[PDB]
């Protein structure tokens, strides 16, 4: 992705004050309840029959914190985005086959999740950023449809 | 299509947002020019700079087409119809921008409501505003 | 949204389907089924071998909902409430899915009914079946 | 994209029946009937008021034209299309900023006006194999996404 010095700053600012063990799981945990059809890849999770059982699922939570951890890998190569997710990349694509649309959607709910925890601190700037990085994200993760 | 329920909360939640709504609009409006700068080149005669007159103008009337929504969430199509023709018709919008300015609308609430942006309500209020999307980029006239 | 022009297009179309509706239906399915083999993760217990019997039948299912949402074109989401809770309650389909098999839709007709396939008609039903899809993705009950 | 022997000739032999001067042009056509807001692109084009004017637009059928041409480009080097779009790609991500979800609109528009002008002999495995190659050529076409 692009970013320039000064974006590139912003965001590992941001990023440094975010929760490793719970943003990860909201962000998961808002994808279900907002875009239902996505509980069907995760049937093993248990009961995520309302919002409070997907929010609270210990399941999704733990789940989140390894997707939150692979946020914080791209966070650390923004330069090779492609190459830190090959993996994941052919996990969701040849193995899960998740339409890529749904790995945009994750990244744009994480964004809202940040945009709910630092309000005012999360500014017009700082989202741009952001949005560079969940696309290339999303970009990287559907690589292996490319 | 809203359920019951979302119905109730897009209608307690915008009325949350209540006297704001016109300035979450503008911020909305400033978050997409900036995180989406292709959305701009539908704006060429716009001052598009951060707080710029034009835009806190324009977000008032966003968000008063959103706040006419949700006061005929059950009658759409008709209450948006010069909207619709407007954005579909003329402008003839890319469906695609309409995502991006929804989205930046959820970021928007999610940075103003810490208490009040609950996951049943980020849900209803994304449904909402992909209806609204549908009636504005549809043309049925 | 689908104007009054739409419902007359889609009306003169798929009443030509007529007696077809099991032959078109499941030649939809199977032009979907090898398109997007991915599809057919949502069939496991189906037999989706060539001619299969079972895809014939489900063929003409799919085909006659269509023909029930043409005549409440008007009234979706109550008429097909049931599929709804079908493919977005319990079936959890992903919507990507449904704009697949809205295109094999297109692609059959237009192999079988070329006159009637003209650009206008078309797009009318890319609208209709887009509707149809919305409907059936969402939870409103 | 990956054309087993059979899908590539059967590809060719459908695409030798192609006139080379009408398809592109119904294609873009419908393309601009079908998804409206794709004329906002093409608005030096004149006319595309109606369904009528727009097929009947005569810089939509010379255009046309060069569509077919890139896509039989494309079709004839099925092992390398990034590079056969390469300049394409730049143009219409660089420069005129399309959104990819429209280049798989107008792929698949190709496909229903194949279907539209072949019939019967546009068969399930004919159409699955002009799938790969027109998934194909939209994924080369957004590669400056990539
Ligand atoms: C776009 C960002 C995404 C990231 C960064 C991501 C990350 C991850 C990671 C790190 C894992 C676990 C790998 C391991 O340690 O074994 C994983 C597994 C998985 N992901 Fe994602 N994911 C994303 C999006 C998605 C989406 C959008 C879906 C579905 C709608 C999805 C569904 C899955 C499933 C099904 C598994 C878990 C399999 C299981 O344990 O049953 N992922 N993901
Ligand atoms: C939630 C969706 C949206 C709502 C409710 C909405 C509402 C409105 C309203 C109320 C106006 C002012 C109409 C008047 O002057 O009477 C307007 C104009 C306009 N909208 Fe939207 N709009 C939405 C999304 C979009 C999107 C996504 C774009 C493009 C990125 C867009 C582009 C425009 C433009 C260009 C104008 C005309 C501005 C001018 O030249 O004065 N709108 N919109
Ligand atoms: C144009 C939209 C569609 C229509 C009108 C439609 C209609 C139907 C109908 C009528 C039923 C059968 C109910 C009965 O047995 O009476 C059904 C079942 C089913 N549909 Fe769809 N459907 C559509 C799209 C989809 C899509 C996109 C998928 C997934 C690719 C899908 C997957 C299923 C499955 C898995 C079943 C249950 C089959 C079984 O196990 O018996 N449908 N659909
Ligand atoms: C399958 C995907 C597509 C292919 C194969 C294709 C091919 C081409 C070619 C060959 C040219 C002219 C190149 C030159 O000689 O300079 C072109 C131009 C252009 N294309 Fe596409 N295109 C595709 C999709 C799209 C779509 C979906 C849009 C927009 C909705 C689009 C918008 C344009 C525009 C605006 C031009 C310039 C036309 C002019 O003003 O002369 N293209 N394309």
């Amino acid at each position: 992705v692009h970013l320039t010095p000064e974006e590139k700053s912003a965001v590992t600012a941001l990023w440094g004050k975010v929760n490793v063990d719970e943003v990860g799981g909201e962000a998961l945990g808002r994808l279900l309840v907002v875009y239902p059809w996505t509980q069907r890849f995760f049937e093993s999770f248990g009961d995520l029959s309302t919002p409070d059982a997907v929010m609270g699922n210990p399941k999704v939570k733990a789940h989140g914190k390894k997707v939150l951890g692979a946020f914080s890998d791209g966070l650390a190569h923004l330069d090779n985005l492609k190459g830190t997710f090959a993996t994941l990349s052919e996990l969701h694509c040849d193995k899960l086959h998740v339409d890529p649309e749904n790995f945009r959607l994750l990244g744009n709910v994480l964004v809202c999740v940040l945009a709910h925890h630092f309000g005012k601190e999360f500014t017009p700037p700082v989202q741009a950023a952001y949005q560079k990085v969940v696309a290339g994200v999303a970009n990287a993760l559907a690589h292996k449809y490319h | 299509v809203l359920s019951p329920a979302d119905k109730t909360n897009v209608k307690a939640a915008w009325g949350k947002v209540g006297a704001h709504a016109g300035e979450y609009g503008a911020e909305a409006l400033e978050r997409m020019f900036l995180s989406f700068p292709t959305t701009k080149t539908y704006f060429p005669h716009f001052d598009l700079s951060h707080g710029s007159a034009q835009v806190k103008g324009h977000g008032k009337k966003v968000a008063d087409a959103l706040t006419n929504a949700v006061a005929h969430v059950d009658d759409m199509p008709n209450a948006l119809s010069a909207l619709s023709d407007l954005h579909a018709h003329k402008l003839r919008v890319d469906p695609v921008n309409f995502k991006l300015l929804s989205h930046c609308l959820l970021v928007t609430l999610a940075a103003h409501l810490p208490a009040e942006f609950t996951p049943a309500v980020h849900a209803s209020l994304d449904k909402f505003l992909a209806s609204v999307s549908t009636v504005l980029t549809s043309k049925y006239r």
